[PDB]
């Protein structure tokens, strides 16, 4: 028989209260971002790449930027992209707690999910501080930042990376080695390394199975080939070897933000050339050519060489790539969004067969299947 | 002379008109009154259908009212006294359309204006600029009888 | 004149500014809905609650449905609420009684003030007031009398005033066929009145609406008309209680209680009411008023203009109009 | 205002908080601005009492306090009294918006804004 | 970078299908037939030195002035070699292309996504239904020639006490602002 | 004027125009000044530099300031 | 009508007001990305169990809905279905952008250009997303807003 | 399951026929699923359907048949899930300028 379960849609074929097959219908937050990041100028589409994948949010900045700069082919100061790497693990950090206290309270822990609340606080309160607001914060440019760092963040962000070793030691503790955590989680929703490569999963749930592949060590698109942090892989992919994981992640993670602190360089935030980075406002209400160039800046936008490229970044959730096809003019001509949510999603299927509901929710809760970035 | 333009607007009224190429009448130049009659498009603007009442007033009415009465003193009155005139601008299907409704009307005295009464307009190289724009470019003696250009 | 300036439906203008007296009611929604759809502006002034003319802020574009708070006894308020109007339709009227409210001041009064208004506001150009079918001097009821005068004295006080006269309507929203499913499914049968061999026109209330709507589009040619508006066919009572039953797919019961005991089992609430001063529960089905309206058949006459005059033909009353008792099924 | 306590519990909360507290400020609407550094919390130790213990509303912080309440400045509002700006300006006003509908902001074509403009951008001949 | 199994697939690779290649640091481009592009992608993701066995994506790109308008495009990974390949083909509204869900059985939804999109159907889909836009959305949103703002919107009727399609009478039109330089070519 | 009660409709307090008519003009030594809006730069509007051979007061165009010649 | 009486419905009323304000049961609607912020509202910091505020996840029990996301036509049936499940006495507040007006896809084919065309929402929250300061600043205005509520003084005097 | 093109105008018209077969079979459901059984004529539902079809002929591409036939299978799942005298120019001239 059909149970139907009504933004997360989900119709359940079931014979014995065991999950026969599952398919989802996503298209309930589906909002034209294609059409829209068309319609509209690269820095005014910056703020669509906000909004996809809002838990991770400067993720998808990340990977836009790294987009338009390889259609562009512009440096990004060392100083702009450490601070890059350095808010990109915030993000990663902030994407893992939620998805780890969601899953927790989806199958019934309450408790965790306040508390890495309050670290998630702290985090967008560091977001809040380094730009304009707490979430969708605009704060990655092609070139790289919109501003500097404000002082006292560097020391703020150390207090808050011990407190946050202690608090995942803590999380751990209450949920890692729970007879009830451990019966929800291990032997629910395995995936093999060739049925992860078939579905095209990323992230943690590509590397649960063990295929040992990361897209920071592969392709290494930041100063992440001099943070010597590691990478772990999952023994036989299961709900508990994924939470393991992403455990592991915040660790590392904080240990890449302890790193990037420690050897940030003192130079400039933003590309050099004014052709494709906005002036200063000093310089703007200074300087003749200045003003000219940030006009044509806010008015037009930088025209990027006609060629198309496939860019990809690790997000959280796993592989965020952006397709990117220009025409020579200042919008972009195509953008195909590929989240890491997309497949998961898809692998939904496989994945909570022969299962219960119980699993199935315990299984999306894994798979973190953020719908704004699987109905970009 | 028809000099090519582009209109320039934003939303509901015209903000600006500019020249536009067209080497055969207008080579970039526009004229001071074909640049700035965009004004005139938002002032003593008719945009309803009025009739003039026994008190001399304009009382504003229905497009069918308005034709039900025209139609009506039309029939009214003998065919040989209907005059109809084309104003300064109208395009060829308006005026088409005017000569065709008064001649089935009964009527042949439809004209344009700016007509005298006896024009021999059976000649297009009579009543035209044979010599053309480009012409004008080629030529060498200039006679210019009753006009100031 | 009315200047229409967009292709239709929402976010157009349709000149026109309607002030709909009494549009929080079950009439009130769809031709509130139906002027809101027009593009046309609709003023949609609300006795009490704040909440009331709530749904009717969301048939219309931003800006174009304003409610305003009145106090119907407040002549200084109701010209405020009528400042702006361009066209006025009239809806007041409730089927019972209250110790502030009878019959006389909630119809012929009301109707006469807002007539003198509409009279003074030189700018009104259309006021469509909505009564019964059966509104008539003569009238047994008390509420269809109160009506008919207030009819009479708005063409009086505003001869350019247009007045309907729909039947029973129902719908969604209606005072019949919801209390007549409510009784059936709470006792398992229907109180009859006067073995329910009277026959009525009921009327389907989008119809009514649509009527009025014509009537306001009208090129002039009814400004001082009254329209009778009612359904294709005759129902009986009986019929019409037959067909609710159908629709909930129940067997149908029925007492036929005789006039004289229905006129005593209601006629103590009236008493009270006028002793007591707490309110009493209002009169969903044994109600004095409507057994004086059912003395009598309540039909369409032939002789005044019906809906073929008007140009919209009827909705036949099974299935469009009574796809709502459904949820009343099991 | 002590008596609102038993039935409000957030003023109570307040009062319980301004033991130790040292008063910082007060605004010219009657808003007492505290200060409780120590062994706080980082959160909690900047808070103000409203003076209308009935009906207070979060938006009754002047701009002069505001920065300093959330913890934007360490200027207090004091100084940015001073520092306000001359030759123009307005009085605070809360954010009322349903306290009526002569209290509320209307747009210009509204037809509660008590002069109403049209919108046409032509001028018809008018005879 | 890691341009080794894209040159080892074009010494390998049968020459029939290879309409044109590119050598590109964005990105190595193969562009092919769409008769050709499933034995083409049989053969990269089992060839043991070209191991293509995950597909990124799968997407499309409108070219009105083209005969062919669609471009439907494949992002793959090789993992084992750790570089991407990118293979392409056109497409026109009618013409039906093969479909790769047997090979990648992530395809399925990136597939029909690009049918919602555009109209480019599929051979051998188990299934083609619309994926992200409404239930009976009747145009492709994705084509150039679609406005920005769909045909038709959506709003509560109190009569029918449902929420009604309606054609679009959106106020505040959009504005497009023509940026572009004189200058810029 | 007709440009600020079209912008403006509270016909009560002091528009724009009226304080910036109000403030008197600048008395400068030179022939040539730099407006910049307030007194620090980066907090006011782009340079602006205004010519005073003219006899009349000269409108900054920017912070409109009418800036005069001494002599 | 009396002065008596007056004051005995005002004490009534406010009684009615009071429990309802104080014991207002929102059920989230938690589309796209506002729902994320109103989740950090129901945090430890912003906590809004402390006014009364718990979020019921049946709509047949629920008080107040509050739309937090984009609407997209896909959608909208759905909220408008379970909108009508909740009981007479209910509000609705439309957190962000996209409930609002559309937000940043105002211009966009299969998004609801605010929540406002599909239910009568009561209190707009501005913001993209609005902070959780600001969020329990709207739910603090909702009980504001029903804390001058005459019902029963309305029902009197009919 | 989606097939490949038809390659003859044989197998075009079979396949038009598989469709029109499968409507007129799944004509009954959407009489529960709409309840319009007032007005409804089966039989004039049939006959609608067969006159879009005949409207349909001007089309000779096997390709364009086949699209319209996807199309018209995908209307068809749409429908069972339950998603929904002054001459002519006269009556255009009196409602607006643009017709
Ligand atoms: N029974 C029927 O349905 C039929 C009715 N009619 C006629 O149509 C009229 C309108 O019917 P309908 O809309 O369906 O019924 P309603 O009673 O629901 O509509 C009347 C509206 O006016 C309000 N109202 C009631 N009494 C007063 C008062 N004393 N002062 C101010 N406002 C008041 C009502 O409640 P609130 O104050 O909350 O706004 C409601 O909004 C009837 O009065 C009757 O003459 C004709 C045929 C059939
Ligand atoms: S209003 Fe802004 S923050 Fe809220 S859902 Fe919309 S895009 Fe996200
Ligand atoms: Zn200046």
């Amino acid at each position: 028989f059909t149970l139907n379960f009504g933004s997360l849609r989900l119709v359940l074929e079931m014979n014995g209260e065991v999950v026969e097959r599952a398919e989802p219908h996503i298209g309930l937050l589906h909002r034209g971002t294609e059409k829209l990041i068309e319609y509209k100028t690269y820095l005014q589409a910056l703020p669509y790449f906000d909004r996809l994948d809002y838990v991770s949010t400067m993720a998808q900045e990340h990977a836009y930027s790294l987009a338009v700069e390889r259609l562009l082919n512009c440096e990004v100061p060392l100083r702009a992209q450490y601070i890059r790497v350095l808010f990109c693990e915030i993000t990663r950090i902030l994407n893992h707690l939620l998805a780890l206290t969601t899953h927790a309270m989806d199958v019934g822990a309450s408790t965790p999910f306040l508390w890495a609340f309050e670290e998630r606080e702290k985090l967008l309160e560091f977001y809040e501080r380094v730009s304009g607001a707490r979430m969708h914060a605009s704060f990655i440019r092609p070139g790289g930042v919109a501003q500097d760092l404000p002082l006292g963040l560097c020391r703020d962000i150390d207090s808050f990376t011990q407190q946050f070793a202690s608090r995942i030691d803590e999380l751990e503790e209450m949920l890692t080695g729970n007879r009830i955590w451990k019966q929800r989680l291990v032997d629910i929703g395995t995936v093999t390394a060739q049925q992860a490569k078939d579905w095209g999963f990323s992230g943690v749930m590509l590397r649960g199975p063990g295929v040992c592949w990361d897209l920071r060590r592969a392709a290494p698109y930041d100063v992440y080939d001099q943070l010597d942090f590691d990478v772990p892989v999952g023994t036989r992919g299961d709900c508990y070897d994924r939470y393991c994981i992403r455990i592991e992640e915040m660790r590392q993670s904080m240990r890449i933000i302890w790193q990037c602190l420690n050897k940030i360089p003192s130079g400039m935030i933003k590309a050099d050339d004014r052709k494709l980075c906005p002036p200063s406002r000093c310089r703007m209400k200074l300087s003749m050519e200045s003003s000219i160039h940030h006009f044509e800046l806010y008015t037009e936008g930088f025209s990027v060489p006609a060629s198309s490229t496939y860019t990809a970044v690790e997000a959280p959730k796993g592989e965020f790539g952006v397709f990117l096809v220009s025409n020579g003019s200042n919008r972009p001509y195509r953008c195909k969004i590929r989240a890491p949510g997309f497949a998961h999603l898809q692998g939904l299927d496989f994945m909570s067969k022969h299962h219960m509901l119980a699993d199935v929710v315990t299984i999306i809760g894994t798979q973190d299947i953020v719908f704004g970035e699987v109905d970009r | 002379v028809g000099s090519n333009i582009r209109i320039d607007s934003r939303g509901p009224e015209v903000m600006r008109i500019v020249p536009r190429l067209n080497e055969d009448i207008n080579e970039e130049w526009i004229s001071d009154k074909t640049r700035f009659c965009y004004d005139g498009l938002k002032r003593q603007r008719l945009n309803d259908p009025m009739i003039r009442g026994p008190d001399g007033r304009f009382k504003a009415v229905n497009w069918r009212d308005a034709l039900s009465v025209i139609a009506d003193i039309a029939h009214q009155v003998k065919p040989e006294e209907i005059v109809g005139v084309a104003g300064k601008l109208s395009d060829a299907e308006s005026m088409i359309a005017l000569k065709d409704f008064l001649n089935r009307m009964g009527s042949n005295d439809v004209w344009g204006e700016g007509i005298g009464v006896n024009t021999n307009a059976d000649f297009r190289s009579g009543y035209i600029m044979n010599t053309s724009i480009a012409g004008l470019e080629k030529a060498d003696v200039f006679l210019l009888v009753g006009t100031q250009p | 004149h009315l200047v229409r300036k967009g292709t239709g439906g929402r976010s157009s203008v349709s000149g026109i500014i309607a002030t709909v007296f009494g549009a929080t009611g079950f009439l009130g929604r769809y031709v509130v809905q139906q002027l809101a759809k027009m593009g046309s502006q609709v003023l949609v002034p609300f006795r009490g609650s704040e909440d009331c003319p709530r749904h009717l802020k969301l048939m219309g574009d931003l800006g174009q449905i304003v409610p305003m708070k009145y106090n119907p006894r407040d002549e200084s308020s109701v010209k405020a609420v009528m400042a702006k109007a361009n066209v006025v339709i009239n809806l007041i009227g409730r089927d019972y009684e209250t110790r502030n409210y009878s019959f006389e001041e909630v119809h012929y009064h009301m109707a006469e003030n807002l007539a003198k208004i509409s009279r003074e506001h030189g700018g009104i150009l259309r006021f469509i007031q909505v009564s019964c079918l059966g509104a008539s001097p003569s009238s047994p009821s008390r509420m269809l009398r109160a009506k008919a005068a207030a009819e009479e004295v708005v063409l009086r006080e505003l001869p350019e005033a247009t007045i309907l006269k729909p039947a029973v309507m129902i719908g969604t929203e209606d005072r019949i066929l919801n209390p007549w499913a409510h009784f059936a499914k709470k006792y398992g049968f229907i109180p009859l009145f006067g073995n329910g061999s009277t026959k009525i026109q009921p009327v389907y209330v989008v119809d009514v609406a649509a009527a009025l709507t014509t009537v306001l589009k009208d090129d002039g040619t009814s400004m001082g008309k009254t329209y009778e508006l009612g359904g294709p066919e005759i129902f009986t009572v009986h019929d019409l209680a037959e067909l609710m039953y159908e629709t909930i797919r129940e067997w149908p019961r029925y007492v036929k209680v005789p006039f004289p005991i229905a006129k005593a089992l209601a006629t103590p609430r009236e008493i009270l009411l006028n002793k007591v001063p707490f309110p009493l529960p209002t009169p969903e089905i044994l109600n004095l008023d409507k057994i004086q309206a059912l003395t009598t058949d309540t039909i369409v006459s032939e002789n005044a203009l019906t809906f073929n005059d008007l140009g919209i033909i009827p909705h036949k009353l099974k299935g469009y109009p009574v796809e709502f008792l459904i949820s009343y099924r099991k | 205002g002590y008596l609102r306590c038993l039935p409000d519990g957030n003023l109570l909360q307040t009062k319980i908080h301004n033991i130790g507290a040292t008063l910082v400020g007060v605004d010219k609407f009657g808003n007492k601005y505290y200060e409780k550094l120590g062994d706080t919390q980082y959160g909690r130790h900047r808070w103000v009492e409203y003076a209308e213990k009935s009906r207070y509303n979060a938006s009754q912080v002047p701009p002069e306090w505001h920065g300093w309440l959330h913890f934007i400045t360490d200027h207090t509002g004091d100084e940015l009294l001073l520092l306000k700006p001359k030759r123009y300006g307005v009085e605070h006003k809360e954010n009322l918006s349903g306290e009526g509908e002569q209290y509320i902001y209307h747009s210009k074509g509204h037809a509660l804004n008590p002069g109403q403009r049209d919108w046409t951008r032509y001028q018809p001949w008018e005879s | 970078d890691n341009q080794f199994i894209f040159k080892y697939s074009w010494e390998t690779l049968p020459k029939k299908w290879v309409k044109k290649m590119e050598r590109s640091e964005h990105g190595n481009r193969f562009d092919t037939k769409t008769d050709y592009l499933f034995q083409l992608l049989c053969f990269l993701k089992l060839h043991t030195y070209t191991r293509v066995q995950v597909l990124i994506d799968i997407c499309g790109v409108d070219y009105p002035s083209r005969k062919r308008r669609f471009e439907v495009v494949y992002n793959l990974l090789s993992t084992r070699y750790n570089s991407r390949i990118r293979v392409q083909t056109s497409a026109d509204e009618v013409t039906r292309i093969s479909s790769v869900v047997s090979l990648f059985p992530s395809a399925g939804w990136w597939e029909r996504e690009v049918w919602d999109m555009f109209g480019v159907s599929f051979i051998n889909h188990p299934d083609l239904r619309r994926i992200l836009t409404d239930y009976g959305f009747e145009g492709h949103p994705l084509r150039k020639d679609f406005p920005l703002s769909g045909y038709v919107e959506v709003r509560y009727d109190d009569p029918e006490k449902r929420v009604v399609s309606e054609p679009i009478e959106m106020t505040q039109e959009f504005r497009y602002f023509d940026f572009a330089s004189p200058w810029e070519q | 004027s007709n440009h600020t009660a079209k912008w403006m409709q509270d016909t009560s307090k002091k528009s724009p125009m009226e304080l910036i008519n109000e403030v008197p003009p600048i008395k400068v030594e030179g022939r040539i000044v730099a407006c910049e809006g307030d007194t620090n730069p980066a907090l006011g509007h782009p340079i602006e530099f205004i010519c005073l051979d003219l006899p009349e007061p000269a409108v900054c165009k920017y912070c409109g300031l009418r800036y005069v010649q001494d002599h | 009508v009396s002065k008596a009486a007056e004051f005995v419905i005002s004490k009534v009323d406010d009684l009615m007001n009071w429990a309802r304000r104080g014991s207002i049961w929102p059920m989230t609607f938690g589309l796209a990305c506002c729902a994320v912020e109103m989740m950090h509202t129901g945090a430890a910091r912003y906590d809004l169990d402390r006014f009364g505020i718990i979020f019921r996840p049946s709509p047949r029990q629920s008080d107040c809905m509050i739309v937090a996301g984009t609407l997209t036509n896909k959608m909208a049936p759905a909220l408008r279905k379970v909108y009508d499940q909740m009981p007479e006495p209910r509000w609705v507040i439309s957190m962000g952008s996209c409930a609002n007006g559309g937000g940043y896809y105002h211009y966009s084919y299969s998004v609801v250009r605010g929540c406002d065309r599909i239910v009568p929402v009561d209190i707009y929250v501005p913001g993209c997303p609005p902070t959780a300061e600001a969020l329990l600043y709207g739910l603090l205005q909702l009980q504001k807003k029903i804390n001058r509520r005459k019902d029963f003084l309305h029902w009197w005097t009919k | 399951k989606v097939l490949p093109n038809s390659a003859s105008v044989e197998e075009a018209r079979q396949r038009v026929f598989d469709f029109f077969r499968a409507t007129c079979r799944s004509l009954p459901s959407v009489m529960e699923i709409y309840n319009l059984y007032d007005v409804t004529s089966v039989a004039q539902l049939r006959s609608t359907v067969a006159s879009e079809i005949r409207k349909n002929i001007g089309v000779s591409d096997p390709k364009v048949i086949d699209m319209l036939l996807f199309k018209g299978m995908e209307e068809l799942m749409n429908v069972v899930n339950h998603s929904k005298a002054i001459s002519p120019f006269l009556k255009n001239f009196y409602s607006s300028n643009y017709f």
